[PDB]
């Protein structure tokens, strides 16, 4: 019975550098 | 100087034979794509000036240029998935794992941060900056007797790029990989920034999300304990990834189960079960729906740190997707508990919520709080008092959900309604 899955958001994938 | 250049004057600076110019122009094509709003990165693509990006990746002894170019191939490798291919196709890959070993600080940054980039597109583009062999060179950038004296910056971004080296799972990555980062994945988990504690956390749920053999790699390296502090944190950055992964990994067997509760993680969830974001709140009684669903000393550890009024509580009101995982964890808690402990969850209030919710529109909860009425039944059965169940069903006004339930579209709860209906009632 047990079931897996499926600023506090999970990092960016990518990021730009501003 | 080099400010608001055009793609055709940065065309020609990089087209000269003169390693200044070219420098100049890719300072330029860098301001261009490190803008506020809409960078031209396709019209820098479409211009061909990857290829001579990479090549000026090399350039040992124009340290400028080689940290330009790896600026702007950073900013393109950042959009789209084509723009990340396009740097990938131009030869990045081995141009910047070669830069990892630069004497210049922020050259290295810049390399870490763009393989971060390449390898968060996804799968394979992570496995293929595995098969260059970046591993080996980013964890010796991390290979310090004391992480604090290294930049916050800096190890920020090596986190990062780390955790995107332990993303994703169709496939997972390679487990050779997993093992390699593992001991410098536990190091980052124990720093002080809260950043880099952030971004551990986020990669240990990333491994620990999926087979129970993922699992125990990361359970036997000894972080539960670790885990369980950092879920007590005060700044939700930090208590969120690691709920996902003490959640991730009471997914697994009874063993890692009752290794995440000796840590004492159930002392945590009256916070948790109470917070309020409304995220912490599902995915915590989520984790408790998956400790349920586990032997029955867990069940009692359960009911000995008072979660089952917690619980009753999230049932009562909470988010709709909060609520859905408490019915969960009380379905899985009929299930397998013994008489006594659903004799104490009913106690405890569970029926009256528990009914509240038969009224959802989702087909899904109602055929798990069927289940478990059924299940709480056959405990009353065994003592002997289902009409003392029977009528407090029928105070609350459950028995009529039930019979509207007997003329419901699914088949399950067609058939499970009128069972309790015609057993019962």
């Amino acid at each position: 019975r047990k079931r897996k899955f499926g600023t506090s958001t999970p990092p960016k994938p990518k990021k730009n550098r501003e | 100087g080099t400010v608001n250049w055009s793609v055709e004057d940065i065309v020609k600076g990089i087209n000269s034979n003169n390693l200044e110019s070219q420098l100049q122009a890719t300072q330029a094509a860098r301001k261009l794509l490190s803008r506020e709003k809409q960078p031209p990165i396709d019209n820098i693509i479409r211009a061909g000036l990857i290829p001579k990006f990479v090549s000026f990746l090399g350039k040992t002894d124009c340290s400028p240029i080689q940290f330009e170019s790896a600026w702007a191939l950073t900013n393109i490798a950042s959009g789209t998935s084509e723009q990340t291919k396009a740097v990938v196709d131009g030869g990045a890959i081995p141009a910047f794992i070669s830069l990892l070993a630069s004497p210049h600080a922020h050259i290295s940054e810049q390399a870490v941060w763009a393989l971060g980039n390449i390898a968060g597109d996804g799968s394979a583009f992570r496995d293929l900056v595995i098969k260059h062999g970046a591993i080996d060179p980013l964890l010796a950038l991390l290979a310090v007797p004391d992480l604090s004296t290294l930049a916050c910056g800096y190890l920020r971004n090596l986190t990062w790029t780390l955790s995107n080296l332990c993303r994703n799972k169709n496939p997972a990555p390679p487990l050779d990989a997993v093992e390699q980062i593992l001991p410098t994945l536990v190091r980052l988990l124990h720093h002080n920034d809260p950043e880099v504690l952030a971004d551990s956390c986020w990669a240990i749920s990333y491994l620990t999300d999926g087979p129970n053999e993922r699992i125990e790699m990361v359970v036997k390296k000894g972080v539960v304990p670790q885990l369980v502090k950092l879920l007590g944190a005060t700044e939700l950055p930090i208590v969120t990834p690691a709920l996902r992964a003490i959640g991730n990994i009471v997914t697994g067997t009874d063993e890692q189960t009752q290794k995440v509760i000796d840590a004492g993680a159930l002392a945590v969830f009256p916070s948790l079960l109470t917070n309020p974001k409304t995220n912490i709140q599902k995915e915590a009684t989520w984790t408790m729906s998956n400790i349920t669903a586990g032997r029955q000393d867990q069940i009692q550890q359960v009911v000995n740190h008072g979660l089952v009024p917690f619980l009753v509580g999230v049932l009562s009101k909470a988010d709709f997707k909060t609520q859905k995982e408490a019915a969960w964890a009380i379905t899985n808690y009929t299930s397998g508990g013994t008489v006594e402990q659903i004799v104490y969850l009913v106690h405890c209030g569970i029926i009256e919520p528990l009914m509240n919710l038969l009224s959802a529109k989702d087909t899904k909860i109602i055929q798990v709080i069927l289940d478990a009425i059924s299940n709480i039944f056959q405990a009353a059965e065994k003592l002997g008092e289902t009409e003392k169940l029977s009528i407090m069903i029928e105070e609350c006004g459950g028995l009529d959900k039930i019979e509207a339930l007997q003329r419901h579209e699914n088949e399950s709860v067609y058939k499970a309604s009128l069972n309790l209906i015609e057993k019962y009632f």
